RNA sequence: CUCUCU
RNA sequence: UCUCUCU
RNA sequence: UCUCUCU
RNA sequence: CUCUCU
RNA sequence: UCUCUCU
RNA sequence: CUCUCU
RNA sequence: UCUCUCU
RNA sequence: CUCUCU
RNA sequence: UCUCUCU
RNA sequence: CUCUCU
RNA sequence: UCUCUCU
RNA sequence: CUCUCU
């Protein structure tokens, strides 16, 4: 496993990613 | 728009905290006789700091008196120091007077205990932890799964920290202790009972209403709620916890992200005449990033070892960027950031087992192109359990936080014009 | 030390009270016609004890005035009369007017109404009735759990008792009268309102400072105080008080011991010739203990009933050690006390639905080996809630209370040489 | 159940018991 | 002891409330023009008693009057009245104003409410049907299973009852309640919140709070408080109730258990003469049963049916000993009691759509052989759900309860001698 | 099924019977 | 009617304090050197007004006084000021002594402080800044759901504002300042008590005071008293402030609503001759509505920004219609209002970090087709909790409030005829 | 979320709106 | 709510009202 | 607890004590 | 929730 | 006065 | 020289 | 609670 | 002498 | 999961 | 004509 | 809080 | 003018 | 928890 | 102003 | 489970 989403720390524009294939599963 | 004057007496505030801590530092160097090399070292300054930590640690030191150590006494404190002469470094332990340093302390502060200050350095150190080690075996040890680790900003700042330390930690950190509350709980009956039922009872109040303020959407704020108002919370609000947590990483909450430098940048820059008390100062601001940019630090480097990737990893710890995408922490530095898993070093501090004869010292390039203002916020988000659950079903990996909110050159110093970033790996402990 | 012109007037008031208690009986006693014997039964001096306690209820004189009963004229007493010839005893009910027994209790003393005197009577007949029967019933009713009794001295003292008798009892009947107070604030919403408002608002003020006056230590006393600051009380401080109550089985508050002999042994020491008068009385000194010592009392006994059990019930009774140690009032006593247990005998009054053909008279073995002077204290103890809890965890089953008071025999009339004593069951209601 | 710890009445030392298995655990 | 004034005050209340009732009743026949047998009917009796509590239900009044009925004034009631000439039975419908039954009601007490008399005549129905008729239905719709009956005592009773209907009612009816309300819960989420939700919050408050006051054993104690502490409570605590409820078959708490009579025997003791407010009453002592004893009822037969079973049903449901022992029922009564199963009658009440050709009258037999004194405990028993389950484990079928505790002979108005039963079908609902 | 236990009315000495093959099983 | 001398007096002291903000503002722009154009500039309006609350500050000034800022000093004031030479609008920042500041304020005002002068310009300020930004951060940090803003209407004014600012803030900045007393009083014990205990506790009851004059129905007001009357207020009384909040968008208290037009119009109105001392003045009547019927005010205009947008949050911030339907604004302005979500405008300050280069002036086009006065009510209502819930159970989308209160013509300046609406979006902040 | 009932301003006849789906279930 | 009770203004015999389901509570 | 301040009789310059983690609480 | 520790 | 990226 | 039944 | 700051 | 619509 | 019982 | 440091 | 009801 | 150790 | 509605 | 022992 | 939607 790993590291999996964001943790927005600075203030720029972005595209937060997540891995559906086995977070949105459980 | 009335806060002007209120952030004016913040700035003033904070810059007082930052010039008490710097000469605090001047002093501790002054005294400890170290040549100007010496006392840029960064892991002389973590000794200094874990001095003071250790120091003033009020319920340690109760700890250290009334049950003494095994051949160590509960009176004084040491630290690893390092000297050079003829151009090697050596390293050895010295034995200060933990009243002395709180003396030094209070006496660099004007006779006031400026608690803001060990919280501050508390703070350091945690996210330096955060940004060196992962802590999967404490997150499977209490049964949430190490899949997650976002979350765990701030987990190993002690109960001590005030209420900053409490906002910086992450929602992880929280839902940590709540699940070693419960485990504690499951283990004794006569718990939530007596003299320190009231006690443990109230720390679950305040700690849940810390973990109520940090999120963000009604629905999980609900949740949170409910799991509160179980008198006697057990193994099914465990499992709510877990969920919860887990939600956290799709709608997460409101978790502070501030530049706590290390006292050798405060340092030497009150050595330099800087005075904060006028000019002021803002952890969220430019001016720890114009701090670092004129500032020389100093390392031990371990044999067979990437300087680069220390003084990277020394970055992130010093502007809390360990859980920050990869892509923008790149673009903000300039340099492409180096993600933990082909980060050739090892932690920043020098174990006492180790060979004083094959280490050199290097400088650490804590130089970034761009500079941006921290975020406490999110992100955007726009039974309950089902309601949080369709939440995380709308997502889509293209919605854009922060709209307009860009970085901006060293030399904007208020921020006039952001600048819009255009976009390989995105994940530090991916 | 001033107090000893004090200390004499009390002894001489109470002193005076005793006398005229005892020529009180005496004249009741020579105008029913009963001997020696007769005059020297226990139930008798409590029909007796009743027959005044029932004439001066004001109250309840006034409610059988208005509310006339059934049958039963609201103007005369009545109170079993046991009467022998020819050896066998009988019981025969005798109706005397309310206004008669109170001219002979005017009259007897010197034409002044002596409410110490009834307060002592309400004494004696409470500890009589906390020795002999359990009220867990009410206990339970209430909410409170059945668990503590201990704190339960003088519950079934009204609420026409002086001063003397809110100091007497236990911390667990005034959290009794709280709770009924509560529940009946929930009953309904035009309480703490009206007329009547102000009153049992003042009634509530009253007796919650008394249990402010009854605790020891200063976080209990903060938490019923804080409990008082509530206008309109209810569930939340309903369970403080169940809270408060409960840390009082660890953390004790200051409960008044007595020593209300029956009215028998002052007409027996009045007949004698004994004026208490000029000699001085104390109900925590040696004189009851004395007085006991030299006096002689009948009783009835119920078939296959210990006569040496019911002495030790009338002898607990009246020295109000019902929930005293089990050993240390057996080596007062000088012989072993049986907990209410194994007790082989009922209570002391005799039903109306009995025999008179199956009842022996047994004298009462009311003599102790050792005496003591009792303590109106609670022993050595050295948010509020956890604080509180915090206190009941250091207490260890070796803390040595009263340290260098012991008891003293009854020769030693002063107390020069206390004996300590050297330490099975402990508990009378285990 | 039954009675738990004690209510000194006489001024002896001594060692008032409690009974922890069910008090310290409410 | 001292209740006694207690005790004469309660007797004096209740037997002024007997006597008001009794003289309501005289009243109420005196105006409806029914002979002497056509007066002590135990329908008619009931009609009237029905008149009563439709005229005071003050929500049901209420509704009728702003939503109307069909056909149906909400001004006035009805009720079966049977008269007989020519020696013949017919039923014919009435109608009184419910202004009128209210002022009769006040004016036979003297211009007081007495809502202790409603209550009663609650009561004795809920009993009759208990007695008569068996709710599995509404134990089935509600999750419960049908197994359990003997909880369901007092299921009948509206919630207009004061608090001697929450005390006379059984621990599944209140179970039933929390049940009902969970189901509510369950339907919809804008429960527990609103101005509604302050209000069914303190009604789950106060029927948890006078289920709590039910039950008797610390353990199942603690269950029902900790299921109460639920804010939001749902489907696992749904299960608790249901097992707490299941827990009451084995360990019972404690249901009062009282002699309501039928206004026809009240009535005709206030036509003899009879004046209970100097004699005094007792709903648990011997009272009722003598005036049972000495009273006479006519019932009306239906074809091909046993007056004998009617007799023993009505005697059942006036001493409310439809779930008591059926040895000790029978012992009690003199006569073998038939269980429901075998019992050949329909209930005493005579339906709308029936013959008034084929119907005879009969004289009930509500005559005992010896009397008992009713009992409010539930009988001797000396996680939590372990050990609640634990306890189950010990009870054997041989516990003797309310040892020493026997019947009493008529002649024995005040128990001097109990007399033990020596010890078939045993269960009426079997 | 049907009524099982007993619901104490009458204060009588008394063996309060139970049907354990069906109520101690669940 | 004996209220005309009353009101007449009312009338010349709210006219005298318009006068003497007039006046005082055309002595700013005679003694500052500004054209009529500049000088009708708001943003230089805005200025001055934060000039004068700036200089009068006290508690700020002594802050400052004895705490010096970084390089500012506490004796001077500063402020943008915006200057046209050729065309081009920019801006420089001018330094002006608070003596001076103060001096000039009461020369205007005949020598008197004029404190009401000073709570009209911090009650504009006040009505901008809601009508302008939306507070949910500081709802959300305190505890508040975000779901509710009307109540937030007046919650960015400071403490000094004397009963007037009381009066005008809603219920929810209240709930906001109790709510931040409750966080601050369980941050700490020593609270409540102590010198600055007596001081907090007397702030206390004077704002549950005026919360308590606010509110309409008698429920809601005696909770209020209710959570007044605890002693050491916490966590179930913080929810039930929370609730008391919450029912106030059902039920809502009487919050005063006043046209608090900026200097800029008075000044202009007395540099035309204008006497408003003579001629009275009505923040609620036709007054402030005619002095902006016949006005001009010009304001910069940021690029692709529409100035019909910017007027109408102008227009909106001067009447206070913030939180007024939106149908009834258009209605009375005239023009479709538009709601926040779709106003392509930014706030009505330019920051210091702009450029001025591409910024353009308009004329504010602050003409509305109706006037209609103020009410202060809250509109038509007609345990307690339960009680307060089921209150808003009654309330259906149809209930007319201020039946028969119309809006009326400019010409109608004593309202002789009301003008009936007939009725879309309807919130400002939806 | 947003703004949800209203904030009475001017005397003018009308009908409050407010959003029950959301305030009325708490 | 509204008027409650009576202001005797004239020297009738009467019988003063007043509404105790709400002024009696409080 | 115990004595917490002090009580000047003599005329002697002094820095006169006093406890704050309980008095200045309360 | 970009500029203000808590 | 201890330490470790990744059960 | 004003006015309004009912937060 | 339409016309009156507090 | 600061600022921001919408965790 | 190398150095720390639980 | 009494006495006790510290509920 | 051993010797004094309140 | 009543009574009961221990839901 | 046998004798007292609540 | 209705009623039914036992899904 | 014959008379009552849920």
């Amino acid at each position: 496993s790993g590291q999996i989403s964001i943790q927005p720390t600075f203030s720029v524009q972005r595209n937060l990613p997540f891995d559906r294939p086995t977070i949105m599963a459980a | 728009d009335g806060e002007r004057q209120n952030a004016t007496e913040i700035r003033a505030s904070v810059g007082k905290m930052i010039d008490g801590i710097g000469r605090f530092y001047i002093q501790m160097c002054t005294e400890l006789k170290l040549s100007d090399y010496e006392g840029r070292l960064i892991q002389n300054s973590l000794t200094i700091e874990r001095m003071v930590l250790s120091a003033f640690d009020e319920r340690r030191n109760k700890y250290l008196e009334e049950h003494p150590s095994a051949g160590k006494d509960p009176k004084k404190t040491g630290g690893p120091i390092y000297r050079r002469v003829d151009g090697k470094w050596r390293r050895e332990l010295i034995l200060y007077d933990k009243e002395e340093i709180r003396r030094i302390w209070r006496q660099a502060n004007n006779g006031d205990d400026a608690t803001a200050g060990l919280t501050h350095m508390m703070i350091w150190h945690s996210n330096l932890n955060d940004a060196t080690y992962q802590r999967t075996r404490a997150l499977v040890r209490t049964g949430m799964d190490p899949r997650m680790c976002s979350l765990m900003q701030g987990s190993t700042l002690p109960r001590r920290s005030g209420a900053a330390g409490a906002a910086v930690k992450g929602v992880g950190t929280m839902v940590m202790e709540l699940i070693r509350m419960i485990k504690r709980g499951i283990n004794d009956r006569n718990f939530w009972r007596g003299e320190n039922g009231r006690r443990t009872r109230i720390a679950y109040e305040r700690m849940c209403n810390i973990l109520k303020g940090k999120f963000q959407t009604a629905a999980q704020r609900t949740m949170v709620d409910q799991v509160r108002e179980s008198r006697n919370p057990g193994n099914a609000e465990f499992e709510d916890l877990i969920f919860l947590a887990r939600s956290a990483l799709i709608l997460r909450g409101s978790v502070a992200h501030k530049s706590c430098l290390p006292a050798c940048v405060y340092g030497s820059a009150v050595a330099s005449g800087y005075d904060f008390e006028r000019e002021g100062y803002s952890l969220v601001g430019i001016d720890p990033f114009r701090l670092l940019q004129n500032s020389q630090v100093y390392s031990l480097i371990r044999p067979n070892e990437n300087p680069a990737h220390k003084s990277q990893l020394v970055w992130m710890a010093c502007h809390s960027a360990a859980f920050e995408d990869l892509r923008v922490s790149s673009f903000i530095r300039g340099t492409k950031v180096v993600p933990r898993g082909k980060l050739s070093t090892r932690g920043v501090q020098i174990a006492s087992n180790e060979n004083m004869e094959t280490m050199e010292s290097s400088t650490l390039e804590l130089r970034s192109r761009y500079w941006a203002i921290r975020t406490r916020s999110g992100g955007n988000t726009n039974d309950m359990r089902t309601e949080i659950i369709r939440l995380m079903e709308s997502a889509r990996p293209e919605d854009v936080s922060f709209q307009g909110r860009g970085v901006f050159e060293l030399s904007d110093e208020k921020a006039t014009s952001p600048i819009v970033p255009s976009f390989e790996g995105s994940y530090f402990f991916g």
